[PDB]
RNA sequence: GUGAAAUUCUUGGACCGGCGCAAGACGGACCAGAGCGAAAGCAUUUGCCAAGAAUGUUUUCAUUAAUCAAGAACGAAAGUCGGAGGUUCGAAGACGAUCAGAUACCGUCGUAGUUCCGACCAUAAACGAUGCCGACCGGCGAUGCGGCGGCGUUAUUCCCAUGACCCGCCGGGCAGCUUCCGGGAAACCAAAGUCUUUGGGUUCCGGGGGGAGUAUGGUUGCAAAGCUGAAACUUAAAGGAAUUGACGG
């Protein structure tokens, strides 16, 4: 492939990349919102949190830190936020 | 000129790797450069198979093998005939040799 | 000779020398 | 009298035999079956008188007869095997008078019971003897 | 033992099966009666070696295609080549086997809703590629 | 000059009430002269014997000691010594691109009795799998030495040693082994290979007797 | 025990079989063109002590970096010093064989040593005979670690997580197969390429073969020795890679 367009890659490709070797840098990680069962309280979360969050109003945890992404404790809802 | 790429031997992330003694004169070899043949043979000879079983107090007696691992330096694994010097371009290949089975 | 011999018989050769020399 | 076990004649009495088959020469020990007790023990240097043969497979074959002569005449009528190499920090393979021993005493009229190798293997063994360089010939 | 045929009995024997196939039959006195006429031969002994090699030959023909070239059978390898098209296409198949995958390329090249088409359940399992190494 | 097995005699040797083959075999001793009895002679004698010939039906590879220890009228009384695997399956279930993972324990049963139990576990590549090497990662052998190191210890603490002989007899302890495991990295090759007596109990004669009577 | 023998141990029970006792080495098979470490090197279980790469990261500082005379740490084996221990193996040494001779290869015995602690030495074909950092330049299938995404299978449980396989993707490694990328004297090398179309940064280092890694001086060392290191003289070749032939116990 001598003619490969490199400065409009198709998202596929550009998503697959590393995120220093895309063309322009993106972060695979994001933020999410997260529910626990009976709590009103919406707590953003990063999506590669290290650390224990905590719902200040009740002694539970969210999300457990882990190698990539944080996991999240059963019985929580999720979005995403923009995309 | 350098006969082997891998040098003769397997040894390739490693700085030094433990040897061992051959089996046949009792020299120092290091272990992936040492020739290793798993012989699995029967306990008894196959000409000898039948009068065993004749001879066995059981009736489906199944006879015990003779699992043996052995170690060759080169030089007796050349003299023992187990491997062969082969062509330049023949070296290049790491097949083990066929079974044969029929 | 092996260059090893050499250089074993060339280490005593030194010795010698230095014996010689202590011996002044 | 025979000097033997009162036996019936539909079942057998067993034996135990440790063939240290190594090179320069071969063993055709017979103990009892908990082994302390030995009833016959002939080897192949002891069949023939040359030196040379006795590893040889018919030295072997002679030992392994007359260990089932003797056998017989005392009242022992069935045998266990334990074949043992050199073993030890050297070979592992046994000699050549492993199998003819065990050919004849099979063809001897002698009955077989479980064959088992019992070389000595080590989990891990002092230096075998050669110097790094081996056993230059 | 040292009974093999050299390049020039068995060229001339070729060369004269493929020219006197029609008149060459399996008996050996009757092939050696012709190469006087059908050549020139030096030799007796060269002569009937090559009839008894055509004798060979032509029991191999009889019983097979040797690549030495038979005029009949260029005729039978023709008539099957160039011959014996079915009544039936082999390519009319009333159904057609379908991946729901080549299903959708199909609707993307604007060829979906085609009667002829069954789409077939896609395997599950993914347990393609041999094992690797021995064992 | 005369042959010394004119002077000897032959005794019966007994399994214990474990096994439904009581009749292990003969073995023979010299008479009793002066101060040598033959009573002694008996004792501390080992006879290795395999377990298809001390059972009915089961597994070839498995392998019993049991020592003599007391002897009376015609008849040896043997006791459970140690169980080990033969050479022949020992060393085929070891092979290449897999890794064995070993364990030893020492235990002491509620009499007295002290052992020492061995075990081999060996990885088990899935009938579906593709890569030729089936490795459990050093972790991963370190939770499954350990899973067995505390396995093996409540199948023998709590409880006595002729039951702990006849469980071990199916090797219920290496099934149960292989299912634990499965959950941390799948076992298919799990047994019991070795045990051995360390210590005994000062040899009470009542144990001996209902062990071999009722 | 050997090719064959012999030295050697043996009716005072040697070899062999059994049960024990003790000692010191060594951690088989699993063990891999696999992992880790700056290299040397590192493989029985468990615990403890700190340490590290890669990965992950919308964390932080903001050029703090790369390479490096002098200098410093570590540095296989062997060797040296002091103290334990000395099973096996085994320089030196002794003997038996072999031989024309055999100060050897072979067999038997055996000191130092080989093992642990402490202290030296600073050398190896210490090799990938191949400096480090950085960028670019073909493909393919694997493999180790980490992360991400998925048909399905399996393990408990009632399901998801979590492991074990399957299929891909990314990052860092150990490598492999293929290639008229290109390079080279060629062997070969995806680096030994992007070098007469010669310049990314930087350290060391060679100038025909011997003499010679010698002499002398300096310096380190308990020593053995290590670092630095000539000249006279001699020589027309010495070498590297491939081709053909001859020869091969
Ligand atoms: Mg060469
Ligand atoms: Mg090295
Ligand atoms: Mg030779
Ligand atoms: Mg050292
Ligand atoms: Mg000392
Ligand atoms: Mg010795
Ligand atoms: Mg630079
Ligand atoms: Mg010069
Ligand atoms: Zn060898």
């Amino acid at each position: 492939p001598l003619a490969k367009d490199l400065l409009h890659p198709s998202p596929e490709e550009e998503k697959r990349k590393h995120k220093k070797k895309r063309l322009v840098q993106s972060p695979n990680s994001y933020f999410m919102d997260v529910k626990c069962p009976g709590c009103y309280k919406i707590t953003t979360v990063f999506s590669h949190a290290q650390t224990v969050v905590l719902c200040v109003g009740c002694s539970t945890v969210l999300c457990q830190p882990t190698g990539g992404k944080a996991r999240l404790t059963e019985g929580c809802s999720f979005r995403r936020k923009q995309h | 000129t350098k006969k082997r790429r891998n040098n003769g031997r397997a040894k390739k992330g490693r700085g030094h790797v433990q040897p061992i003694r051959c089996t046949n004169c009792a020299r120092c070899v290091p272990k992936d450069k040492a020739i290793k043949k798993f012989v699995i043979r029967n306990i008894v000879e196959a000409a000898a198979v039948r009068d065993i079983s004749e001879a066995s107090v059981f009736d489906a007696y199944v006879l015990p093998k003779l699992y043996v691992k052995l170690h060759y330096c080169v030089s007796c694994a050349i003299h023992s005939k187990v491997v062969r010097n082969r062509s330049r371009e023949a070296r290049k290949d790491r097949t083990p040799p066929p079974r044969f089975r029929p | 000779m092996r260059a090893k011999w050499r250089k074993k018989r060339m280490r005593r050769l030194k010795r010698k020398r230095r014996k010689m020399r202590q011996r002044s | 009298i025979s000097l033997g076990p009162q036996v019936a004649e539909g079942e057998n009495v067993f034996g135990v035999c440790h063939i240290f088959a190594s090179f320069n020469d071969t063993f055709v020990h017979v103990t009892d079956l908990s082994g302390k007790e030995t009833i016959c023990r002939v080897t192949g240097g002891m069949k023939v008188k040359a030196d040379r043969d006795e590893s040889s497979p018919y030295a072997a074959m002679l030992a392994a007869q007359d260990v089932a002569q003797r056998c017989k005449e005392l009242g022992i009528t069935a045998l266990h095997i334990k074949l043992r190499a050199t073993g030890g920090n050297r070979t592992k393979t046994p000699g050549p008078g492993a199998q003819s021993a065990l050919r004849a005493l099979a063809r001897s009229g002698m009955k077989i019971g479980r064959i088992e190798d019992v070389t000595p293997i080590p989990s891990d063994s002092t230096r075998r003897k050669g110097g790094r360089r081996g056993r230059r010939l | 033992m040292g009974r093999v045929r050299t390049k020039t009995v068995k060229k001339a024997a070729r060369v004269i099966i493929e020219k006197y196939y029609t008149r060459l039959g399996n008996d050996f006195h009757t092939n050696k009666r012709v190469c006087e006429e059908i050549a020139i031969i030096p030799s007796k002994k060269l002569r009937n070696k090559i009839a008894g090699y055509v004798t060979h030959l032509m029991k191999r023909i009889q019983r097979g295609p040797v690549r030495g070239i038979s005029i009949k059978l260029q005729e039978e390898e023709r008539e099957r080549r160039d011959n014996y098209v079915p009544e039936v296409s082999a390519l009319d198949q009333e159904i057609i086997e379908v991946d729901p995958d080549t299903k959708e390329m199909l609707k993307l090249l604007d060829f979906g809703s085609l009667s002829n088409l069954q789409v077939t359940q896609p395997t599950v399992g993914m347990n393609f590629k041999t094992p690797r190494g021995p064992v | 000059v005369v042959d010394p097995f004119s002077k000897k005699d032959w005794y019966d040797v007994k399994a214990p009430a474990m096994f439904n083959i009581r009749n292990i075999g003969k073995t023979l001793v010299t008479r009793t002269q002066g101060t040598k009895i033959a009573s002694d002679g008996l004792k501390g004698r080992v006879f290795e014997v395999s377990l298809a010939d001390l059972q009915n039906d089961e597994v070839a590879f498995r392998k019993f000691k049991l020592i003599t220890e007391d002897v009376q009228g015609k008849n040896c009384l043997t006791n459970f010594h140690g169980m080990d695997l033969t050479r022949d399956k020992m060393c085929s279930m070891v092979k290449k691109w897999q890794t064995m993972i070993e364990a030893h324990v020492d235990v002491k049963t509620t009499d007295g009795y002290l052992l020492r139990l061995f075990c081999v576990g060996f990885t088990k590549k899935r009938n579906n799998q593709i890569r030729k090497t089936s490795y459990a990662q050093h972790q991963q052998v370190r939770q499954i030495r350990k899973k067995m190191m505390e396995i093996m210890t409540r199948e023998v603490q709590t409880n006595d040693l002729k039951e702990v002989v006849n469980k071990l007899i199916p090797d219920s302890i290496g099934k149960d082994i292989e299912k634990a495991c499965q959950s941390i990295y799948p076992l298919h090759d799990v047994f019991v290979r070795k045990v051995k007596m360390l210590k005994k109990p000062k040899f009470e004669l009542g144990k001996l007797m209902e062990l071999h009577g009722e």
